[PDB]
């Protein structure tokens, strides 16, 4: 029987897979973050951080449990994507793999909610504060790619 | 290359700062261990070791990969150079300094299978040109082509020959560590099925 | 470097898994590994899956052939050994202003 | 060494075999060959039942 109870998309248990011809590694800073150092070789070169729902990586004594149903979740976090405009998420069903495009969320003062960017093509969706709650330092402006 | 001081790139070392600093909070010492091989791909050609014929000696892996010969001086301030650097993460926390010289031989060609199999990779330019320019004498004739097959008895001081260099290559390398890093711990690996019953005459001679 | 900050779950349907965590008794052995292996995970989940079961004192890690180095890739012409490696874009844009 | 991971038990008993004559040679230091393997398979150590 389960004797802990784990958070849901906890920084120490991500994982990293990768092509050959490159070479990257993940290492967690703080409660909430992670970092994926990484050494870019050639065009094909393609990285994806993961969260897996089955245990496979653990002694059978250190496992955790596997529950397929994401309902009612939201996950909110920032980002360096060389592109911001066109950026993904690879989300696999037992059926088919399917491909989500993340769009740039930015607050507005006036009326005090996370409303997209990207007005022509984009989700119409807006959501409250508190969605994003910021506790750990920041990413370096030099390091962020300006989007609109 | 051989001008960069510092071999290792950037995630590895990271990786390894925050390992070496995870095993210092509970009390645990670490020894670290660079071997010869480095990926075929990516290796340069003049360090690969050759077989009788053109061919480099690869390996039983999807990706092949190619052995350092001993003669050469630049691979092995590679291979020190990468130890050092590892060595100095470590120093700089409260950390003993422990390391181990792995995987040092002459490949065969036992593990591969076709293409070359069998077929010993002694016969490089550079290591026979050094043959010639000191002791003298040639390389001997109708070379051996083949693991398991009867060795003439010319070709044997040859063999003796590359033995000792063999011998001398960890020992540099030891002296390089050592003298870079005073109070450092060097150390080998055996494995004893073939140091007490060699897979023949050739290899016993050979790679011990 | 990729920064992947301040992760933040919210909403209302099962936020917290279940696992199992039992540490065992200490014995004489001491745990060893390879790099090229434990590329993938986070170096604290070995280490206190490791510390957890019992290894002690000793540890002796084999640095993988295929990760530790830098490298290069490029081409390189068959009738002169020429190598490129670097990229550009060539393009002619021409601006169109006024009325 | 445990490759082919469906040949886990004989090469695991082989194993406590070989460990039980090394502590009875006095060697101080002793080591499980890898991680992966380790954990892959499961390996816990545990006094043997007595019936």
């Amino acid at each position: 029987t389960y004797n802990t109870k784990l958070n849901r998309f906890d920084p120490e248990y991500w994982v990293v897979d990768y092509n050959a011809l490159m070479v990257a590694t993940i290492i967690p800073y703080g409660s909430k973050s992670f970092k994926v150092p990484c050494q870019w070789r050639t065009n094909k070169d393609f990285l994806g951080v993961r969260w897996m729902t089955e245990d496979t990586f653990d002694h059978h004594l250190y496992r955790y449990e596997t529950d397929p149903n994401y309902l009612g979740l939201i996950l909110a976090f920032r980002h360096n994507p060389d592109e911001p405009d066109k950026f993904t998420v690879t989300i696999q069903t037992p059926e088919k793999a399917y491909t989500y495009r993340l769009a740039p969320y930015g607050f507005n003062n006036k009326t005090r909610r996370w409303e997209c960017l990207d007005t022509k093509y984009g989700t119409k969706r807006t959501y409250q504060a508190d969605i994003f709650v910021a506790t750990d330092e920041d990413i370096p402006e030099s390091e962020m790619t300006e989007v609109y | 290359p051989v001008s960069e001081p510092e071999p290792i790139n950037m995630p590895t070392m990271e990786f390894y700062k925050r390992f070496l600093s995870l095993l210092h909070e509970r009390d645990m010492k670490f020894v670290n261990s660079v071997a010869y091989e480095i990926l075929n791909f990516f290796m340069p050609d003049e360090w690969k070791q050759l077989n009788w014929k053109g061919d480099p000696a690869l390996s039983g892996w999807y990706p092949p990969s190619s052995f350092i010969q001993p003669t050469n001086k630049d691979a092995l301030d590679f291979v020190s150079k990468a130890q050092c650097q590892i060595l100095k993460e470590c120093q700089n926390l409260g950390m003993e300094l422990y390391f181990q010289i792995g995987e040092p031989w002459w490949w065969d060609g036992s593990y591969n299978t076709g293409e070359g199999k069998n077929a010993p990779c002694i016969y490089d330019p550079k290591t026979m040109a050094l043959y010639k320019e000191e002791t003298g004498n040639d390389v001997p004739t109708p070379w051996i082509k083949d693991i398991f097959a009867p060795v003439e008895e010319h070709q044997w001081p040859y063999v003796d020959w590359l033995c000792t260099k063999l011998g001398q290559s960890t020992n540099y390398i030891r002296d390089y560590v050592k003298g870079k890093f005073p109070d450092a711990q060097a150390t080998l690996l055996f494995f004893t099925p073939q140091i007490m019953s060699p897979a023949s005459e050739l290899t016993g001679r050979l790679n011990f | 470097v990729k920064w992947f900050t301040n992760l933040t779950v919210s909403g209302s349907g099962r936020k917290q898994l279940g696992q199992r965590k039992y540490p065992q008794v200490v014995m004489g052995m001491g745990m060893t590994s390879g790099f090229d292996d434990g590329y993938n995970l986070t170096p604290e989940r070995q280490v206190k899956m490791a510390y957890g079961l019992g290894y002690r004192d000793w540890w002796t890690t084999y640095i993988g052939m295929s990760h530790y180095w830098k490298g290069l890739t490029a081409f390189q012409d068959k009738e002169t050994g020429e190598l490129i490696t670097e990229q550009t874009v060539l393009d002619y844009p021409i601006l169109f202003a006024g009325e | 060494f445990v490759l082919l991971p469906e040949d886990a038990k004989k090469i695991w008993a082989d194993v406590d075999k070989a460990w039980g004559l090394a502590l009875e040679a006095g060697i101080p230091h002793i080591y499980p060959w890898s991680y992966t393997q380790v954990m892959r398979d499961g390996v816990i150590y545990a006094v043997p039942k007595v019936c």
